[PDB]
DNA sequence: TCTGACACGTGCCTGGAGACTAGGGAGTAATCCCCTTGGCGGTTAAAACGCGGGGGACAGCGCGTACGTGCGTTTAAGCGGTGCTAGAGCTGTCTACGACCAATTGAGCGGCCTCGGCA
DNA sequence: TGCCGAGGCCGCTCAATTGGTCGTAGACAGCTCTAGCACCGCTTAAACGCACGTACGCGCTGTCCCCCGCGTTTTAACCGCCAAGGGGATTACTCCCTAGTCTCCAGGCACGTGTCAGA
């Protein structure tokens, strides 16, 4: 596959399409996929991996909306990208002025 | 105490993830403002996940109004809120005023 | 009489889960919030790399487009370690 | 007497989360005008989305539509 | 040779009130007024032939634009100068 | 003769047209979506052109300068809504005094 | 009261109030630490003309809201804790 | 320093078109604070468009769209 | 009084209009079965109501520091010239790279079970 | 206590790979002249600084009122179960409308020449 000829995971052809048909330019570069497809999934693993933190402090197994609140408004540079977003479920940090 | 029953109840309902307002009444409210924009014999319906979208918004819009409102009130050296911080408030933030 | 079919990130999203830590889950809630912010972040990048072709008179999205989209998106050091993993996978692609 | 189902002491649960101590007589009704008018904006336009597919029912992409066209992005119901 | 809406602007203004005048920079001002309204129309009617999964943006799109980015009572009396405007053209 | 006095306009239909085929939009145009978009820029572009010529036969003036289009944009209640992250170079403020 | 008299005055006014020599140092100080030493850069005249227009329209507002803040606590004078709420409740930059 | 030439009068006249009567002491040195922060977040992004475009000289436009980048339009610049 | 910017006139050229051919997107039927709406009764979680008391908001007070006004000394901004050279904007060639097509077959999805972390 | 929801199997199909060909967009190198940068000298608008007086911020104390807490009564939300039926969602069928392409020529831009609205 393209995946595995780049070292990645999610995969590399599917993004081709989404670019090619969703009205962005009249042509598509043959690297420009494959950076995109890195950066996907290296944001997923990194979100991923402060919201396993949060379960794994509670003693909890899964995780559930509530950890990936925690994580977002915890960190500095995820909390300025997603200022504008609202998480179904996650609730409100603990704080009293 | 009655005022460390006030902080009793911030750290309780900081740690939930609840919704707040009752469910059936939410819906009757909900469907009769969609009535005033559409004509006669031209009523619309709701998916029952449709409805749990808009109050999941709308309650994640006024707990962040009713925080501001409460800065407001400690600038002018008072621990109750009054009907002129939220005024002041909306204002500020300009998004509908 | 056959249905639609879907697609998701949710195949993908739980591979990279079980690679670093093995014994964590995730419940049916949570697999639905991270598709909505791999489609959102999709959108932002290929939204201003369309913008910057058009601001050059080009008409090819390129690698190097993506590149400056990415910088002009992600804060601080979220886009310094964004360049690298993106520049490690052309390079890693191209030498086969 | 729809907007009067939007009980007072459900307004204190909200203002509790927010981090209120003390809440005035005067605030429960200004803040019911509040909602009414934010859920005025949202509705207006997710009844245009659902004309325009020609449809008679308000789905759920409709409700997340009409919130990103006003710069309040939703995660955990479609995209 | 660059293009601009100068050419025209000055037109309708001397259709109403024909001895007003206008200065440079307030030309360049409406031209960034013109193009900023065009773009806004042509972004929203694009999602709205994806959202429902069509090939072609029609009037039928760009009317329903112009509902959700014009306020109440200015985007009454544009629906009905375009509408005005297509019954016009097609008795052509 | 030309597709806007066709259409009794006066902005170029013709070239909005182009301007829709060639910016990434969709595969397809219909042939009244210009037509459309035409008559509703020109309709926006009178509305302004009234209202700043207004206050500038106030002050006796014949010419119109960027600080009666500021005028006039925020006295209009849905005109100033659609405006409301927008800067006029050398416009100004409203004159307000609180009390 | 002159203090009314120029508020009067500053408000009828449309041209810039910060002096334009030093304002252009300014701009050419900050991007010496977005580049590299060894190809500096070059700023168009009507580049930093359209820099200084967005910047005071900016800081009137910013004061505008300041001093909104200020009668709110029974005061006419602003001051530091005064603006420093106005950009949580704003909530950028 | 350059961020000194911002002088006391001239922040004073600002204030006057804000509607301000009166200035506390401590605020000549934060309003200087916040020019220069605004003045970084626009002038990265406006030097990130000139190199994409292998020049070395920023123009006009390059500030146009940083500004409209972060939700600040301007008219009159030709944008 | 003065004159610089608005407004009016040639002179060419590129972008719009006219006529056609062609193929797939859109409009229209028809069918099926999911899910929205409405009714019923139980049971009981939770809102509504009233009273009493006491903490906090609000007005008046007096003092003392720090902001504002004036006035003269001191600095550097603004205006105008002149000279220099970097680099923005244009043009003509040429070849590598991406769209297009077709014929394959494996990845990823839907429909299942199996049962075990959270309550 | 089960226990509803994760989580591994599993037929089937449509979407990703591969291998060619065709024309054009992008890379590259050279050249013309605009505009940005640095200097100079004079002139004077405006920033600087330093002593003075006083209005405003601010802390302290007092009075009422209006929020909060408690306990009884009353309302209607919540739940499970029912029937009915509108309309979402998929499927064939066709024919109209738009992209693609060439021949022709007038609308709109740039270089000039004016002379009158704003200090």
């Amino acid at each position: 596959s393209r995946s595995a000829k780049a070292g990645l995971t999610f995969p590399v052809g599917r993004v081709h399409r989404l670019l090619r048909k969703g009205n962005y330019a009249q042509r598509i570069g043959s690297g420009a996929p494959v950076y995109l497809t890195a950066v996907l999934e290296y944001l997923a693993a990194e979100i991923l991996e402060l919201a396993g933190n949060a379960a794994r402090d509670n003693k909890k197994t899964r995780i559930i909306p509530r950890h990936l609140q925690l994580a977002i408004r915890n960190d500095d540079e995820l909390n300025k990208l997603l200022g504008n977003v609202t998480i179904a479920q996650g609730g409100v940090l603990p704080n009293i002025h | 105490t009655p005022s460390e029953l006030a902080l009793y109840e911030i750290r309780k309902y900081q740690r939930s993830t609840d919704l707040l307002i009752s469910k059936i009444p939410f819906a009757r409210l909900v469907k009769e403002v969609t009535d005033e924009f559409t004509t006669k014999d031209q009523d619309l319906r709701w998916q029952s996940m449709a409805i749990m979208a808009l109050q999941e918004a709308s309650e994640a819009y006024l707990v962040g109004l009713l925080e501001h409102t409460n800065l407001l009130a400690l600038h002018a050296k008072r621990i109750t809120i009054m009907k002129k911080d939220m005024q002041l408030a909306r204002r500020i933030r300009g998004q509908f005023i | 009489r056959t249905k639609a079919r879907k697609e998701t990130y949710s195949s993908y999203i739980y591979k990279v889960l079980k690679q670093t830590h093995p014994d964590t889950g995730i419940s049916q809630k949570s697999m639905s919030i991270l598709n909505s912010f791999v489609n959102d972040i999709f959108e932002r990048i290929a939204t201003e790399s369309s913008k910057l072709a058009a601001y050059n008179k080009k008409s090819t999205i390129s690698a190097r487009e993506i590149q400056t989209a990415v910088r002009l998106i992600l804060p601080g050091e979220l886009a310094k370690h964004a360049v690298s993993e993106g520049t490690r996978a052309v390079t890693k692609y191209s030498s086969s | 007497d729809n907007i009067q189902g939007i009980t007072k002491p459900a307004i204190r649960r909200l203002a509790r989360r927010g981090g209120v101590k003390r809440i005035s007589g005067l605030i429960y009704e200004e803040v019911r005008n509040v909602l009414k008018t934010f859920l005025e904006s949202v509705i207006r336009d997710a009844v245009t989305y659902t004309e325009h597919a020609k449809r008679k029912t308000v789905t759920s992409l409709d409700v997340v539509y009409a919130l990103k066209r006003q710069g309040r992005t939703l995660y955990g119901f479609g995209g």
